[PDB]
């Protein structure tokens, strides 16, 4: 019984510490935060999943900069359940800045075909070309959003291979290099001098780890408190 | 209240980010234009937005939905690669370049169309001299529609037999993908070269 009471004190302490860390991080990087006012009474906060970058984890950290540029602005896109939710958010959510919302029920994208990756692999070598989506981990319920952000672009090792893959007539697919050069088969190239400072993705990850541990402890404590209440 | 404090952090951060990104964009463009003027890099035109004009009524719309207005038009991807190398070697910054030769695929694709609720197609509102540049604008804008408000946008985007890309006069966007863009007090404007 006292062990349960001590466990409750321990969980409460960790939760307090984690919330403080969470708030410190948001203060240091306010772009990591997405806030909105409930657009309705009895608002199900589960309808809003959050910023794309808060919902993924990089599998291959050598591709961190490439993945950052694959997404671009879409790291800060907001994933929600429906376009209905999205409209309410835009209208009634009191957003403090401009956001692009991804509605899971409507979002649509042409994923890279297996045959297309095949061709790219034979063209530049399977070590040197990957579908961006294969390099991020995320919960399955977010599949359609992540296909949209990462499933339509290749990540290649260097500019020469990226160019060869992007503009191959059998492929015609957006490609990004490890250095963050972006080839669009429509006929554009984006690149230049990029900072070697830590990718914003590392900061999202650092915040995600805190959010994840916080969620587990808050759930642990809620359950423990339910049962403590039951002793009476 | 902590949400009030963080709202202020966020606003401060947005101001800082806008300032920095606007200066960086201007710095990169001026560097590229010096390479054009000096003749050290041939085949550079300039930013796409300087090559078109649009009625002031649509200033916010096209400024909000056409990132390509800040792309730098050059003759080819080869010249784009020379520019990107230049930017890297002198640690100047980043830009997006349009290979104008790639734009020719749109040459016969620009004819006027019937649109949902007879909304204007934004591309048709852009006044251009050169036909190659007009092709670049079609690349940039395609069949983007202008709606009067977000309700009409949702109607023309989602509710027809087909999906359409639509921007509102206030600068909100619905993409063919399904995404919806808006929020905040900050308005994008002035990204087109004139108001002819």
């Amino acid at each position: 019984m006292e062990s349960l009471l001590e466990k409750r004190r321990q969980l409460s302490r960790d939760i307090g510490r984690l919330k403080e860390t969470y708030e410190a991080l948001l203060a240091r990087f306010p772009n990591l935060r997405f806030a909105y006012k409930d657009p309705e009474k009895n608002w199900n906060r589960n309808c809003v999943k959050g910023l794309v970058a808060s919902l993924i984890s990089v599998k291959d950290t050598s591709a961190t900069t490439a993945l950052e540029l694959v997404a671009g602005e879409r790291l800060y896109n907001v994933v929600v359940d429906t376009e209905v939710t999205g409209k309410k958010l835009l209208e009634r959510g009191e957003l403090k800045r401009r956001y692009t919302i991804i509605p899971l029920n409507k979002i649509s994208a042409r994923c890279i075909a297996p045959e297309t990756l095949r061709v790219a692999q034979n063209l530049v070598g399977p070590d040197n070309v990957h579908v961006a989506l294969s390099l991020v981990e995320y919960k399955p319920e977010l599949q359609k959003a992540m296909e949209f952000v990462f499933g339509t672009t290749f990540v290649c090792d260097n500019m020469d291979n990226a160019k060869k893959v992007a503009f191959d007539k059998r492929i015609m697919t957006r490609t990004v290099t490890l250095g963050g050069d972006v080839f669009d088969p429509h006929g554009t190239l984006s690149g230049g001098a990029r900072s070697q400072a830590a990718s914003i993705l590392t900061k999202f990850q650092e915040l995600k780890d805190v959010q994840d541990e916080l969620r587990i402890k808050e759930n642990e404590l809620r359950a423990l408190e339910e049962e403590l209440a039951g002793l009476k | 209240f902590k949400s009030l404090v963080h709202d202020l952090f966020q606003k401060v951060e947005e101001a800082k980010s806008s300032l920095a990104m606007n200066r960086s964009r201007g710095k990169v463009l001026d560097a590229i234009i010096q390479e054009k003027k000096s003749g050290r890099i041939p085949g550079i035109y300039g930013r796409l937005g300087d090559l078109g004009a649009i009625d002031e009524k649509y200033d916010v719309a096209i400024s909000s939905c056409c990132h390509a207005l800040d792309y730098i038009v050059v003759d080819s991807i080869d010249i784009a690669q020379e520019c990107v190398n230049f930017l890297k070697r002198q640690n100047i910054g980043v830009a997006t370049f349009i290979g104008l030769d790639k734009m020719a695929v749109w040459a016969k694709k620009m004819t006027e169309i019937q649109t949902p609720e007879n909304t204007p197609r934004l591309f048709d509102l852009v006044k251009v001299k050169d036909e190659k540049i007009r092709q670049a604008f079609y690349f940039a804008l395609r069949d983007t529609l202008v709606a009067d408000n977000l309700d009409q946008a949702t109607r023309v985007a989602y509710q027809k037999d087909r999906r359409w890309r639509v921007v509102t006069l206030q600068g909100q966007i619905i993409e063919q993908s399904g995404t919806m863009t808006g929020g905040g007090s900050k308005v994008m404007k002035g990204r087109m070269g004139s108001s002819l």
